[PDB]
């Protein structure tokens, strides 16, 4: 089977600056009709791949002129003349010349932008959840850049360990920012034992940590 | 308008079988070959094979021969892909895709179907509101959402106002808790001035457990 190898594995580009992704096939990918069926796809998290380039250089409908394809034999290149926020995601080359059809491992394109401090929001547990015997407190860090952000849960000013989970979003396709959700989970009994619930946020856009808190029963 | 609608996510025990459906519409079903593509962790995306919808004739990738069985129903314009003797290695998103040009360069894809192969039992999530308040406001905006807690396996999909509300939506990747159960949050930033006139409903779907919850998020 033809092995498709992409270079680099990932790249960080400032908007307006050019980008290049190479695809090397283990064998020649010249189909019986003389044409090389080498395609470029862009995939974003939670979505199916989108065709950008087909037959080495042809662009699919709606695909900007910023994207161009070239290559011969084994070496193949995707070129983004000027990178835009919306180009974020994973790029894959794909050969449809020889059965079985094969894909490259993918190239993650990330984009560079100015520092953006997060908007910090806190959410006490719902009465529905409290009735079920559990209390989850959610801390939302919205639209920040860079992705590195530190969340610290404090209960009656005491630092929490081992009772929280967090996940960061993929990079936003419109404003190149990230969002973070952190949830502190306690039992109903433990939650009622304390008053002040706070999440303390550290980020490059903040000169000092920002605390978002609430008093239980207010 | 070409569209490929696949069946919902499933969870099957090791040794079992699953038939993933792909309903085709907006084009003549018998005109284009139906392809199947697997997107597995580590193994990336791979081409499984193609089905000629006219005669049911199939061409497979050697790797999937004996594992995958491709069929179709012309009366319903639906292509099928059945996976036999499921093993953990079969946990993947399965896509049905076509090339409307006549050649095998795919331009239209189904939304995908996540098949999880696990001995662990399915659990539907509890949907809790993340009510907007003075503690979730910033520069005239109010953040609200839904906490989708304790579910297995993945995925949970969330839409807002039946898909009409897409701006400022952040549906976070799921977190795996020590119980082996997943949990995720979906948030939206809206104007704080219209909290009394607008209705915000998160539409939660967890197909492996047949969970369909429409949760109205009330301001507090």
């Amino acid at each position: 089977d033809i092995v498709m190898t992409q270079t680099p594995l990932s790249l960080s580009v400032t908007p307006g600056q050019p980008a290049s992704i190479s695809c090397r096939s283990s064998q020649s990918i010249v189909h019986s009709d003389g044409n090389i069926y080498l395609e470029w796809y862009l995939q974003k998290p939670g979505q199916s791949p989108k065709l950008l380039i087909y037959k080495v250089s042809y662009r699919f409908s709606g695909v900007p002129d910023r994207f161009s394809g070239s290559g011969s034999g084994t070496d193949f290149t995707l070129k983004i003349s000027r990178v835009e926020a919306e180009d974020v995601g994973v790029y894959y080359c794909f050969q449809a010349s020889h059965v079985p059809y094969t894909f490259g491992q993918g190239t993650k394109l990330e984009i560079k932008r100015t520092v953006a401090a997060p908007s910090v929001f806190i959410f006490p547990p719902s009465d529905e959840q409290l009735k079920s015997g559990t209390a989850s407190v959610v801390c939302l860090l919205n639209n920040f850049y860079p992705r590195e952000a530190k969340v610290q849960w404090k209960v009656d000013n005491a630092l929490q360990s081992g009772n929280s989970q967090e996940s960061v979003t993929e990079q936003d396709s419109k404003d190149s920012t990230y969002s973070l959700s952190s949830t502190l989970t306690l039992s109903k009994a433990d939650y009622e034992k304390h008053k002040v619930y706070a999440c303390e946020v550290t980020h490059q856009g903040l000169s000092s940590p920002v605390t978002k808190s609430f008093n239980r029963g207010e | 308008q070409v569209q490929l609608v696949q069946s919902g996510a499933e969870v099957k025990k090791p040794g079992a079988s699953v038939k993933v459906s792909c309903k085709a519409s907006g084009y003549t079903f018998t005109d284009y070959y139906m392809h199947w593509v697997r997107q597995a962790p580590g193994q990336g995306l791979e081409w499984m094979g193609e089905t000629n919808p006219r005669n049911g004739g199939t061409t497979y990738n050697e790797k999937f021969k004996g594992k995958a069985t491709m069929t179709r129903d012309t009366s319903t314009s639906t292509a099928y892909m059945e996976l036999s003797s499921l093993r953990s290695e079969d946990t993947a998103v399965y896509y049905c895709t076509i090339g409307t040009s006549g050649w095998d360069y795919f331009d239209y894809w189904g939304q995908g179907t996540l098949v999880t192969v696990s001995s662990a039992s399915t659990k539907g999530p509890s949907v809790f509101p993340l009510a907007p308040s003075s503690k979730s406001t910033s520069g005239g905006t109010a953040a609200l959402g839904c906490l989708v807690k304790d579910y297995f396996p993945e995925p949970v999909t969330v839409s807002w106002n039946s898909g009409a509300l897409t701006s400022g939506v952040h549906t976070f990747p799921a977190v795996l808790q020590s119980s082996g159960l997943y949990s995720l949050s979906s948030v939206v930033t809206v104007p704080s001035s219209s909290l009394g006139t607008q209705t915000y409903i998160c539409n939660v779907n967890h197909k492996p457990s047949n969970t369909k919850v429409d949760k109205k998020v009330e301001p507090k």
